[PDB]
């Protein structure tokens, strides 16, 4: 998962 | 008309900074910074004047800007108020950095 500025996503690689 | 051959290089230099080759570590300055995200509630507070590429580039349109070094003015004051607002360790102070060295060095080949 990664956060930056409040925006929140999990990456394709996990 | 310096001025004019100018702000038209101002148009290229946010034109790559729109790019896909540096949208990895640009996305963050495209829109005006959303305060109603999560951990943000205190951006206004710190951040007196906020600023973005797009409302550079709306400037721009405008021809709001009356040289080039106004138009650097704006960019910079948008990496500094990342540089205020978030912490040195974090991974948008990197992102600024990254696409500042862009900037700085498109900036700095402006025709004299
Ligand atoms: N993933």
């Amino acid at each position: 998962w990664k956060t930056i500025k409040g925006k929140t996503w999990r990456t394709k690689q996990c | 008309s310096k001025v004019s051959e100018q702000l038209k290089c101002c148009s290229g230099i946010l034109k790559e900074m729109f790019a896909k080759k540096h949208a990895a570590y640009a996305w963050p300055f495209y829109k005006p910074v959303d305060v109603e995200a999560l951990g943000l509630h205190d951006y206004c507070d710190i951040i007196k004047h906020p600023m973005d590429m797009s409302t550079i580039k709306s400037k721009l349109e405008a021809r709001e800007y009356r040289d080039a070094q106004e138009f650097g003015a704006d960019v910079r004051l948008m990496f500094s108020n990342c540089y205020k607002y978030n912490p040195p360790d974090h991974e948008v102070v990197a992102m600024a950095r990254k696409l500042q060295d862009v900037f700085e060095m498109r900036f700095a080949k402006m025709p004299d």
